[PDB]
């Protein structure tokens, strides 16, 4: 709907741009950067945080037009944002490896 | 009652499959039982089944579940069975690889 | 639904404390402990099996009041437990590289 | 629905295949051959990149009896990919470490 959907797609943008941030954190670490990796890995978490906040929000209101169904777009955006999440996390646990393999 | 047991990476699609199947054995009183599973467990899953089923989708992999269970009677489903979701004459074929497999 | 609501938020639940069992197995790597880790990633795989299982069977017999249509829960759900397991797959894989490291 | 539903299906099928390859991809990286492994990750991208292009005509002309309803199996078929291809990516960048572990 109206904002629901247009908020969808700032979560899809934000969820994407999440990712990005995290793989560009995992570059920074290949060239041996662990301060810029932290750095944007730190951001990238504050990105996703905003992001799931907006979401917890849009799973307590649940819009629905009939009794029990709920916003189908709700889904998708949950999609995107656990795909991103789970990204990130792992992403930062690769950075961690690189990190103990001193480079 | 046996086992009949249907293995594609897609449980939804054949799911569909054997709520039909479900039903016409419930009106013919076909004594067996019906469960559709992803094509990973064709392994584990197939030990306990009298008749393997594997989804049109999966009909390349024939000759490596037919090593894995090489006791039981392993086939494709007719594609246009399949698609129409045809439930009765899936069971028909089902009943029929069991007939053909006990003599 | 009443089940299959109080269902999803077991399998949600379930599919969280896997993840969970996961960080923690990875946690427990990281202290250069192999022995607990590949227990808790036992533990974590059966916890994921079970609740697959489960999943299984609501997908084999999909509700939905009408025709072709499923329950709506049924992809939340599944959205929960194949992030997990996705993320317990590639956590064990991280595991094993710190095995590797030596550490 | 008929194509869509057997379209699903095959997506389902091509995107769990997607992620084989590139477990088994990661696997050859385990015995050393890293030449057999690239060449893994390269046909498992381009089974995605088929996946993903027909995911996204399946996302411009979005099917739905009503309004602005869409096909509710674009989700389900979107969770498989997004899911494979990020499995995938990862194990990009865990097969890279294991070539900076020298093995």
């Amino acid at each position: 709907a109206e904002e629901l959907e247009e908020v969808v797609m700032g979560l899809i943008i934000n969820s994407g741009q999440a990712r990005s941030l995290a793989y560009a954190a995992l570059k920074q670490a290949k060239q041996g950067d662990f301060a810029a990796a932290k750095a944007m890995m730190d951001q990238s978490r504050m990105a996703l945080n905003e992001a799931h906040l907006v979401q917890t929000k849009l799973i307590e209101g649940d819009a629905g037009e009939g009794k029990m169904k709920v916003s189908l777009v709700l889904v998708e955006a949950q999609l995107h944002l656990m795909t991103s999440m789970l990204a990130r996390e792992l992403i930062t646990e690769l950075i961690e490896l690189h990190e103990k393999l001193k480079a | 009652k046996k086992h009949i047991y249907l293995f594609s990476s897609a449980g939804m699609s054949t799911s569909l499959l054997v709520s039909k199947m479900r039903a016409q054995a419930e009106k013919y009183e076909v004594p067996v039982i019906i469960e559709a599973f992803p094509e990973t467990l064709a392994g584990e899953k197939g030990q306990n089944a009298d008749v393997v089923l594997l989804g049109p989708q999966i009909a390349y992999m024939l000759p490596e579940i037919q090593r894995l269970l090489p006791n039981k009677p392993v086939e494709v489903i007719d594609s246009l069975l399949y698609g129409k979701v045809d439930g009765l004459g899936v069971l028909k074929a089902a009943v029929a690889a069991i007939k053909k497999a006990a003599a």
